């Protein structure tokens, strides 16, 4: 199944550079983001985005950039919009092999190197 | 507004009402000052 729809699991311009791409070539897009970038341009320039760090899942808010850096919360999104992969961009969660390893476990493309590449 | 479409709306403040009997409500909506204009049909104004 040909890569169909793109979450970004990050922020600002990357973010930004990764929905341009996705959405050059046909592909549909997801951002996620944290309370503190309600307001972020990022959120705006998705097909959906959707909210990660605080609610009912949780046991407490997570901080401004712990958001970004949860692996459930990522997951959580990427199922909850149906997103078929994953761009981790730069910086965050793009060099994590527990992030890669958590995709691959739930059946989502991770865009980036295989897990053992990392380690 | 749909799945995956959220709005921040600040109501930041509403004004008294006007002659032709108009208040406007200055909002914020994602950032952005947005002015809406609507009768005051409580306290009588068309
Ligand atoms: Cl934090």
């Amino acid at each position: 199944g040909p890569i169909s729809k793109i979450l970004v699991a990050n922020r600002s311009e990357i973010a930004i550079r990764v929905f341009r791409a996705a959405n050059e070539l046909g592909i549909k897009t997801v951002a996620i983001w944290a309370e503190e970038d309600k307001l972020a341009l990022h959120r705006f320039k998705a097909d959906e985005s959707y909210q990660v760090g605080r609610g009912p899942h949780l046991a407490r808010d997570l901080g401004p950039i712990e958001s970004y850096l949860s692996i459930d919360e990522v997951i959580r999104v990427a199922k909850l919009s149906g997103a078929d992969a994953i761009h981790p961009g730069y910086g965050l969660l793009s060099e994590s092999p527990e992030f890669v390893d958590a995709c691959n476990k739930a059946g989502i493309i991770f865009i980036g190197p295989k897990a053992d590449t990392m380690r | 507004i749909e799945k995956g479409k959220t709005l921040v709306i600040v109501n930041q403040a509403v004004s008294a009402t006007d002659s032709q009997g108009m208040v406007t409500v200055f909002f914020e909506l994602n950032g952005q000052p947005r002015r809406i204009k609507v009768p005051d049909r409580a306290h009588g104004a068309t």
